[PDB]
C-alpha cells in the first residue's frame, strides 16, 4: 500500500526524466534556429550598410569626376582660344 | 567627405552593437540550459528523499 | 620668330602636362577600382570570423553543459537502480 | 562564461574599430591624390591664363 504510493513516485520521477531530457532536445533545436537566423540577418545588415557606404563612396568620386571633366574642358577652350590669337599674332608679324 | 567620416563612423557603432546584441542572446540561450541542468538538480532531491525514507 | 617658337614650346608643354594628368587620373581609377573590391572582400570575412569566434565560445559553453548533464544523468540513473533494488528488498521482506 | 564573452566583444570592438580605421585611412589617401590632380589642372589653368594675357597685350600693342 505505502509501497506502490512510493511506487508512483517512482514512476513519476523516470518519466519526467525523460521528458526533461525531450525538453532539452526540443530548447537546443530552439537555440540553434535563433543562433542561425540572427546570424543570417546581422550578416543581411551588414551587407546593406557596405552597401551604402559604396553608395555614398561613389558620389564623392562621380562629384570628381564632374569637376575634373569641367575644369579639363575649361582647359581646352581657354588653349583653343591661345592657339587662335597667337594664330592671329603670326598673320600680323 | 564630412558625410562619409560620419557613415563610416556610425557602420562601426552599428556592427559593434549589433554583434555584442548576438552575444547577449548567446547568453540568455545558455542560461535557459543552466536552469535545466537546476531542475535535473530538482529530481536528484527528490530521489534522495525517497531513497532516505526506504533505508529506514 | 624666337618668340613664337617658345611660346608654341610653352603651349605643348602645358598639353603633354593636360595628357599625362588625364591618363595618370585613368591609371589611378583602375587601382582604385580593385582596391574597393578587396575592402568589401575583408571586411564580410573578417565579420564572418568575429562571430565565428563568438560561436566557438558558445560551443565551449555548451559542450560543458552537456558534461555535467551527463554527470548528474548518469546519477540520477544510479539513483533510480538503488530505488528499485532497495524496494525489492523491501517488497520480498514483507 | 559571460565575462569570456565581455573580453572577446571587446577583442571583436577593437577589431572591427581596426578595420573602419584603416578604410578611412585608404579614403583619405585616395582623396588626396584626387585632389592633388585637381591642384595640378587649376594650375595649368593658370599657366594657360598667364598665356593669354601675353598674347592679349600683345595683340593691343600690335593694333
Amino acid at each position: 500500500l505505502y509501497f506502490s504510493s512510493l511506487d508512483s513516485s517512482i514512476d513519476i520521477l523516470q518519466k519526467r526524466a525523460q521528458e526533461l531530457i525531450e525538453n532539452i532536445n526540443k530548447s537546443r533545436q530552439k537555440d540553434h534556429a535563433l543562433m542561425t537566423n540572427f546570424r543570417n540577418s546581422l550578416k543581411t545588415k551588414v551587407s546593406d550598410l557596405t552597401e551604402k557606404l559604396e553608395e555614398r563612396i561613389y558620389q564623392i568620386y562621380n562629384d570628381h569626376n564632374k569637376i575634373i571633366q569641367e575644369k579639363l574642358q575649361e582647359f581646352t577652350q581657354k588653349m583653343a582660344k591661345i592657339s587662335h590669337l597667337e594664330t592671329e599674332l603670326k598673320q600680323v608679324c | 567627405d564630412e558625410a562619409l567620416e560620419k557613415d563610416l563612423n556610425d557602420v562601426s557603432k552599428e556592427i559593434n552593437l549589433m554583434l555584442s546584441t548576438y552575444a547577449k542572446l548567446l547568453s540568455e540561450r545558455a542560461a535557459v540550459d543552466a536552469s535545466y541542468i537546476d531542475e535535473i538538480d530538482e529530481l536528484f532531491k527528490e530521489a534522495n528523499a525517497i531513497e532516505n525514507f526506504l533505508i529506514q
